[PDB]
């Protein structure tokens, strides 16, 4: 896959095809809801959970009171200057695998189209599948809604795929 | 026939990080450091008192311009930087603890007690703390002198039959002069002990001015004592003391004192920093360090940013 | 791969057939312990191992002290607040580790497998690979024990595949 | 032909978290959480006092009934929640750092010394203590009165010549009354100072009545000081005065108290927790904070299920 | 793949290769340089970057003390045993992070290869291609540098690799 | 034609951990644990005073052998382990915390003030304290003693008009024996009593002998105060008092002190620790706890390798 497509908005992952129709696009719910269930829980589980306290330390000191204060500062800082190192790995890594989440669900739609052309399709590096059969509208509509059949046009696409 | 397969794109994305790069493009990212207070303090759902120029400690002792917290109760005391006493001066050693203990009580809940003080002469007065325009003086407190020129021993046994400790709160007196102690307590010295099974206090009284406050040069010392169920409060005084009226109850609890210069609002807010409430969805936030409530942890980084989308163009 | 195998029982990754002489399934030795070895790893890694502390500062208390215990117990809340904060991550990231571990250790099976039978199969989406040489229990076993030579049955499978 | 792969499933699995779901399912889960704790403290590897009744400072004294742990070594001594003392009644003055001194060096190890303690009538006794029905007394002091109406100034200078710490045990004694004072020391008030090269403590006796306990309005507070080899310990007393008898042995160390009303039963296990001892084999554990040993941690999770399998179905 | 290369010292990834005019071999850069940054990325977010702490609690002590003491021991003793935890998950994680890394990107360099030699080759279970077409030198240079044309080669190679 | 792919591989990697493996072989790992310090402490950036022989109190208090510590301001002060006092000896009470508010200050720089000691003599001396071969004492303390058989009460109002605190260094003495502390003070007992508007100390002298240091009986107790713009330090004495010359000044700060017998070279790092000073690029070091400025956190770890490489062979 070279770039993104800025004109799709019915949901994340999709499709987009040239026939003898016409040129069009169209969203893979199941692909973009699988994504976002994954993204939501993991919001689910960070945001809106927080522990509840009541009573403290002091943290804020006005006058000098020697070694008593010197600790009383010194847990305070470590405990802030930890959990900021909590906060940071823990948004770096839900990061780095959120990224890869979206990556893998797109490939995982890649596959399940080439798995599904079976033999009928090509993998061009540009992260689109060449068709050798000469379908028009249903037979994508058929891939997106995972009821295209490889058996109906082996015997014809094959042929003009390895045969010319 | 030709099918592309692909990811949406948004013109214009935000940053984010990650392990192997600080800076990716992502569709949408969701702040995850509430920077912002509301710039007030929410009324619930804690119970929050507003501490209008009073301490928690002066309003526990009764400062004439803190008496309409007798009895109070609080989620939260917030104190104003702005409060002052307005009362005879006091020193409280080892004021933080005192303060830490009242506060997590949660409540100023008094009653009095029928305490015997006998030979004395009891309610001494200083022009220092005025109501209702006279000489007064700390509300909770009993400032004893002499009686005739007599200040005999005093020995008070107040046992607790209850199933509830008591916190008592009484001081000594540091008169400027000598001329004011024997003027007093018809002492030219004085001492004082208190006592439980469990521990006990003493204190001498130290005679000499101190620099003068409100133009007073004398001081009132603040030391309490905590009283279990089946134990008995001894008080022995030969002078200089300033005797508790009853007690305080002490419960277990959540309550906590918080100083801000905050006002307090009209909402519904679970978490308060001194810079008001502040909405706790995020999980961290980087307003204060001190809160109060289902707060979100602080952090020193000024922002977060979860990717909620994914990698953009 | 639609499901899993109830009955197999003599490892966790394996292989199901069907050929003339009949039906039947093994398990895949190798792959399975590749899997258990990086399980137990990781559970020896942490299992057993523990740190030795004698004296440490009071947790309990049963009278009013002051400032010093206030001090005394947030730090040992901040303590077991932290840890277990790195208990929870530390779990989540370990079972999400071993669930990926599990599924790549299937797909590298699936590859094998695919890469062994060079064009002699059929990548079906159901976790199966079509077979186009009337192979009967031993290229079955040659394939399971990674001798299946690709060049004895190219010459027969080819013909039942793309030339019909 | 067709060659299917998969992989093995299970009836029944198990639940466990990801960081991306809460609730999957998975062939097999080691839960690493010890919840469960035997129900007994283990005997061994480690050595463990039982303080049958003997709080570690009694038996440091030498209570009439803790007469049994003269001398005796410990990796951890445990308190039980029972246990109360039986002798004159003390005051220890921060009671929990004398505690964890002697709970660390571990040992109640004591040697005896020719202390001078002339011109003063030797072991006191009181009603408050009986042993072998006769009234006696802790049996690490030596509390000194008057002989012959008589307490003059002590002034015992006792060099540390050994390559060890020192630790001597000492108090003050408190009388009810002045009479009391005056029966038992010849003296209108006392005053102890102890000191060291490296510091000085004094301490003025209080004289006064407390709530009785165990019939008794008197008390006495305990002192401790450390001799460091090359010191010299420098007792001066002119009354009310609990003498040392030796010194204690100090070691650096392993040794702690739990606080358990457990039993100690026959069994090896290195963990020990107040509820028992715990296998320690898990990383984790939600049974108690208080921890002696190669222990888990304690979490507040009730359960973490760590997948050993992979998912079901 | 089965084993590495000993003498490629021009990069961390690259190709040999075997044709008609000899055998050799060269670094593929791209490969090399975007393991190699990503790999400089992640260190330079760690090495370097310190905190600067100034004045904080005795975490040496020659005397007995009592109480105060004890919790200025575990509150340091505390924040040791927790930060040598976060050192050692991190390190861990950082080159488990690190292999997984570096494969990925040697799994990106032979699809990269069989993508852009569309059916002119075929996988070998040792890493190597089998090209179809008998290309000496240029077109092994066109494949290092992206520019290999699958429609030339394809219709001499076809019928090389099912036709026989 | 035949075109393989691979990677490079090393005849000697190194070994790794992972999550999933303790012992993966790797082309090249950047050790993270700066064991190795340089072995001496580099003198800048930071500014570091050596203290040849002065603990930082021996040089506030101006020791006959740390003159030439007058006016110093530091980063880092460093004591050696040698350093020994060598005047008159000196007993301070929460020695702890008046060591962390000097060393955090970071500096000694010292004005004097025009004290009205009157009616009294300035200026005692001690043989222990010698300078230039003759008696002298701490330079930025005055002994006071009686003038002409006279020890009049003192009563030093001393304002602070300045925007910035004052700390104020003063002590007891506290005489061997009555004999001495007539001789000197010409009073059989002496108190001291030292106040501000926020709080007060107050101190009893304690006559009587100490173990001999130096072959001196007897010791200097020291105490200190802040005195906040606005307020006034009152100091009230009948005697015993070593009384202050003036003033230093407190800074809020990035200052410090650490215990090294490292040597001072000439370096540049920004990293010191007691075994001198350590290269900061490694995020992890394993040679001290004890640092000060822009250090690797320390780590129980031997070692940590983080792969740059891959897997080898
Ligand atoms: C898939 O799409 C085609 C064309 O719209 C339609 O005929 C077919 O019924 C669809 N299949 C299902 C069950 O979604
Ligand atoms: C960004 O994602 C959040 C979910 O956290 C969503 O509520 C918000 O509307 C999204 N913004 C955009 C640009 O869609
Ligand atoms: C604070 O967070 C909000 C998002 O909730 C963001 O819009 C704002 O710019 C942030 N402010 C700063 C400067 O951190
Ligand atoms: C607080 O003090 C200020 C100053 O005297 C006064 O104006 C204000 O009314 C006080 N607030 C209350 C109500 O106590
Ligand atoms: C206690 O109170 C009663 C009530 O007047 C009084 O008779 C008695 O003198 C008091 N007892 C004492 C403390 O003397
Ligand atoms: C002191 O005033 C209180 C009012 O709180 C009163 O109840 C008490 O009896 C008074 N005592 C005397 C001696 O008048
Ligand atoms: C006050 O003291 C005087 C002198 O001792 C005594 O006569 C009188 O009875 C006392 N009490 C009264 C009633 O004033
Ligand atoms: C110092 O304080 C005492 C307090 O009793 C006082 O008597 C004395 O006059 C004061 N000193 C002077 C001379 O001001
Ligand atoms: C000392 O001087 C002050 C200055 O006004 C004065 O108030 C005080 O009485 C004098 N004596 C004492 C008691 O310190
Ligand atoms: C919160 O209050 C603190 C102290 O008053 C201040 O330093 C900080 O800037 C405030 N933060 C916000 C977000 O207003
Ligand atoms: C593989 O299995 C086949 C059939 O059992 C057997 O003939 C062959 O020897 C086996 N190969 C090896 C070496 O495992
Ligand atoms: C679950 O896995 C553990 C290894 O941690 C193993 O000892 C145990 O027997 C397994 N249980 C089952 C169901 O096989
Ligand atoms: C405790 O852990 C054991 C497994 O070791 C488990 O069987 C038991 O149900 C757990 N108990 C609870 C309620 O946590
Ligand atoms: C502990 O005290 C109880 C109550 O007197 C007694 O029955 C028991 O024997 C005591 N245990 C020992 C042996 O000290
Ligand atoms: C010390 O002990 C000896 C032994 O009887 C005795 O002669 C001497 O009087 C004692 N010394 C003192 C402290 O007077
Ligand atoms: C006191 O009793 C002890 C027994 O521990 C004995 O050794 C000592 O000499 C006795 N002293 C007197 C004065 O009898
Ligand atoms: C006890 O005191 C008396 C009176 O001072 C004295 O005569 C006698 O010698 C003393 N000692 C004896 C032996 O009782
Ligand atoms: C208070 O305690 C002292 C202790 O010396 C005692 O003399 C006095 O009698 C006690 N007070 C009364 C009258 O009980
Ligand atoms: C005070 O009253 C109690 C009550 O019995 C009594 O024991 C004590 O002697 C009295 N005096 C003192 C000394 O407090
Ligand atoms: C362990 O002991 C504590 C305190 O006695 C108790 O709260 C907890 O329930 C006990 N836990 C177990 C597992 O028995
Ligand atoms: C690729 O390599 C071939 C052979 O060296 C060369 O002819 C061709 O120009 C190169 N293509 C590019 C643009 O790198
Ligand atoms: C190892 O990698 C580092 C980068 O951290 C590099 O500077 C060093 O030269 C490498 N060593 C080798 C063997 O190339
Ligand atoms: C310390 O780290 C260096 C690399 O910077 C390494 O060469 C040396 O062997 C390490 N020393 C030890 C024993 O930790
Ligand atoms: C430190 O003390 C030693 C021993 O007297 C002396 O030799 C050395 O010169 C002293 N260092 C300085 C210069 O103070
Ligand atoms: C203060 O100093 C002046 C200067 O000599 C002197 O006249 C006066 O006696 C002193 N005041 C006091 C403290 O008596
Ligand atoms: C004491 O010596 C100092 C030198 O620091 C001098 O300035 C002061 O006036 C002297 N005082 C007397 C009484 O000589
Ligand atoms: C010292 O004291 C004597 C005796 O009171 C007195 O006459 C003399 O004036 C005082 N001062 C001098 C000047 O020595
Ligand atoms: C104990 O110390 C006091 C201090 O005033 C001294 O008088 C007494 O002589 C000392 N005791 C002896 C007899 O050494
Ligand atoms: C006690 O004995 C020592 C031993 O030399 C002596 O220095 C001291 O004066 C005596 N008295 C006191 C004051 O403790
Ligand atoms: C650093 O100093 C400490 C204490 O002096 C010592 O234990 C440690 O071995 C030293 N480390 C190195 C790396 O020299």
């Amino acid at each position: 896959i070279e770039n993104g497509w800025e004109g799709m908005v019915d949901g994340w992952y999709g499709f987009r095809h040239q026939n003898s129709e016409g040129r069009g696009q169209a969203a893979d719910l199941k692909s973009t809801q699988a994504a976002i269930d994954q993204i939501n829980g993991k919001l689910n589980r960070l945001i809106g959970k927080t522990n509840e306290k009541f009573h403290q330390i002091e943290k804020e000191f006005s006058e000098v009171e020697g070694r008593v204060q010197d600790l009383e500062k010194y847990v305070e800082d470590t405990k802030i200057d930890l959990w900021s190192y909590n906060a940071e790995l823990l948004v770096a890594l839900e990061n780095q695998h959120t990224i890869d989440l979206t990556d893998s669900e797109m490939n995982k739609l890649f596959e399940k189209t080439k798995k599904q052309l079976r033999e009928n399709a090509e993998d061009m590096g540009n992260g689109c599948f060449k068709i050798y059969h000469k379908c028009d509208n249903a037979c994508i509509e058929s891939i997106r809604n995972e009821t295209y059949d490889h058996n109906v046009y082996r015997d014809e696409a094959l042929n003009n795929r390895f045969q010319i | 026939a030709t099918l592309c397969l692909g990811h949406h794109a948004v013109p214009n994305g935000t940053i984010v990080k990650t392990i192997t790069n600080d800076r990716i493009e992502v569709t949408n990212a969701t702040e995850l450091v509430q920077n912002s207070s509301i710039g007030e303090i929410c009324d619930s759902p804690h119970q929050i008192l507003d501490g209008e120029n009073c301490t928690l400690i002066d309003a526990l002792l009764g400062d004439p311009q803190c008496d309409g917290f007798q009895n109070k109760k609080w989620d939260l005391f917030v104190e104003r930087s702005k409060a002052y006493s307005n009362c005879y001066p006091y020193d409280v050693p080892d004021y933080a603890s005192l303060r830490s203990l009242v506060a997590s009580s949660g409540t100023l809940e008094f009653k009095n007690e029928s305490f015997n003080w006998t030979g004395v002469t009891q309610n001494g007065t200083s022009s220092a703390c005025i109501r209702g325009s006279s000489s007064s003086f700390f509300s909770r407190l009993n400032w004893l002198t002499h009686l005739n020129y007599t200040y005999p021993a005093l020995n008070v046994t107040m046992p607790n039959k209850e199933q509830f400790d008591k916190l008592y709160i009484w001081g000594v007196h540091h008169p400027g002069t000598d001329k004011d102690q024997i003027f007093l307590y018809a002492q030219s010295s004085g001492r004082i002990t208190v006592s439980t099974k469990r521990s006990q206090q003493a204190v001498i009284p130290n005679i000499g001015s101190r620099p003068r406050i409100r133009d007073i040069p004398s001081r009132i010392s603040i030391y309490w004592t905590i009283v279990k169920p089946g134990d008995i409060l001894l008080i022995n005084s030969t002078g200089n003391l300033i005797a508790p009226r009853g007690y305080f109850k002490i419960r277990s609890g959540k309550s906590s004192i918080m100083r801000s210069d905050a006002p307090i609002g009209k909402c519904k807010s679970e978490c308060i920093t001194p810079n008001g409430s502040i909405p706790n969805d995020k999980p961290f936030q980087n307003v204060n360090r001190i809160t109060y409530g289902a707060c979100p942890r602080y952090v020193k980084h000024s922002t977060l940013k979860l990717a909620t989308g994914m990698r953009n163009v």
